[PDB]
């Protein structure tokens, strides 16, 4: 059963998502962000000491 | 209270047809239907 | 046989799919314990037992 949804990036807030099959009772999910991590792209030009 | 001719009667005292005894379903609220004595 | 009196028809879920996808639960008043003989009178249903 295909589904989607959009949940905020903020660490620890405990979203819990909703799917109402017509056929099954309601089910409920919880999906919270432990930890997050931003990764550049590096290009190193020269070395000073 | 004797149940009829084709009734079984639990020991509730509530009635139930002959068919529905050993069925392998808890019809009488004490399961005396299913109860071990009684299927033998 | 079961005296059946004031029988009302209510339906969980329904979905028209190949096999048998509706959940019907009926409401009524008897004074006896026995087995009735269910039936649907139209083709639009077909009930499984
Ligand atoms: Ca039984």
């Amino acid at each position: 059963y295909e589904h989607s949804t959009v949940m905020p990036n903020v660490v620890g807030f405990p979203y819990k998502a909703h799917i109402e099959r017509p056929g099954y009772s309601p089910l409920t999910l919880q999906m919270q962000v432990v930890e997050t991590s931003l990764e550049p792209t590096l290009n190193l030009e020269y070395i000073t000491c | 209270p004797t149940c009829g001719a084709h009734e079984f009667q639990c020991s509730t005292s509530s009635c139930i047809p002959i068919s529905w005894v050993c069925d392998d379903d808890a019809d009488c609220s004490d399961q005396s239907d299913e109860s071990l004595e009684q299927c033998g | 046989a079961p005296t059946i009196i004031d029988l009302t028809c209510t339906v969980a879920t329904c979905t028209h799919s190949s096999d048998f996808g509706g959940v019907l639960t009926l409401t009524y008043k008897t004074d006896k314990n026995g087995d009735c003989s269910v039936h649907s009178h139209s083709n639009v249903a077909t009930l499984q037992e």
